[PDB]
């Protein structure tokens, strides 16, 4: 509520903007006369509230700078009676990579319920681990969202029998290797030219399965997901 | 006839809703316990979003079928 609050402040002030100081005094001022103009909705904020709002804001790209000013590809954040939760006002603690490849693979697993696993896993790396903004612009328009991601064996010479390319696994596990291997496995697509695909890991998966593949990839994947989080170090 | 609409975060909200009903109202019933402006808020449905003139029978919805909420902070 109090984020919702911040941005409609904020969007009514264009480029003239407001001072930080001045932003706090009029988010203050409105939260005094209360957003009920409701019960339901609406405790008291605190300055500390108004700067932990902005910096969530800010990490989000929304505000730009001693000033202060309205803004229009980035990075995201995790995000992750009642007078009892309300008068306990304070809220940064630290995390483990197994709590965090957890809570990622939780994320994606409901972000994918929401809309297969794996071309949601593509995607959101597609926009860098972003917003849900991604899915609201696939319900305004798939194209090109999906166009963000993409969405004798000729490489090896040696003759044998039989994204539009089904060649054979030597040359794609040869690929994949040197692209793992290499630790340029970030966005991976396939080699014939005019050919930009959002590879399924699994589908990669199929293409090599070393034990220490399996390590390369996971280790890959959790730097990717730490690396995109606005509120991760 | 009662259906259900689920925030990001997994918190259920139970409405009550008409077959005439617009898709406005139905944001207006969810602000009543949340208090956000329609601008923000989005109504997503079988992958596809919510268009605000239609009436909740356009879109076939039955009882307990959860219309899923989003925001949307930057339009409005
Ligand atoms: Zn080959
Ligand atoms: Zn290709």
């Amino acid at each position: 509520l109090l984020s919702c609050l911040l941005v409609r402040i904020l969007k009514a002030h264009g480029e003239k903007g407001l001072h930080i100081d001045q932003l706090v005094c009029l988010v203050l001022e409105a939260w005094q006369k209360g957003p009920n103009p409701g019960h339901t909705v609406a405790v008291a904020c605190t300055s500390t509230d108004v700067l932990s709002c902005i910096l969530h804001l800010l990490g989000q790209g929304y505000v730009k700078r001693q000033i202060l000013m309205y803004a229009a590809m980035g990075p995201c954040r995790g995000q992750a009676e009642a007078v009892a939760t309300l008068a306990s006002l304070q809220l940064g603690r630290t995390m483990s990579p197994q709590e965090v490849e957890g809570l990622m693979k939780q994320t994606v697993r409901q972000v994918q319920e929401t809309l297969e696993p794996d071309v949601a896993q593509h995607l959101l790396a597609h926009s860098h681990w972003g917003a849900e903004q991604l899915l609201q612009s696939y319900s305004e328009d798939p194209e090109p969202l999906l166009l963000a991601a993409g969405l004798h064996c000729p490489v090896c010479v040696s003759p044998l029998g039989c994204c539009m390319h089904y060649c054979c696994k030597s040359c794609w596990n040869e690929y994949l290797t040197t692209r793992i291997e290499q630790n340029l496995v970030l966005n991976c697509t396939c080699p014939i030219a005019d050919c930009p695909a959002q590879p399924t890991g699994a589908f990669i998966r199929a293409i090599v399965s070393s034990p220490e593949v399996i390590s390369k990839y996971e280790k890959a994947l959790l730097r990717g997901y730490v690396e995109s989080c606005s509120n991760l170090t | 006839m009662l259906i259900k609409v689920k925030t990001l975060t997994g918190k259920e909200i139970e409405i009550d809703i008409e077959p005439t009903d617009k898709v406005e109202r139905i944001k207006e019933r969810v602000e009543e316990k949340e208090g956000i402006p329609p601008q923000q808020q989005r109504l997503i449905y079988s992958g596809k979003q919510m268009n605000d003139e239609k009436t909740a029978a356009d879109y076939k919805i039955l009882g307990g079928s959860v219309l899923h909420l989003v925001l949307a902070l930057r339009g409005g």
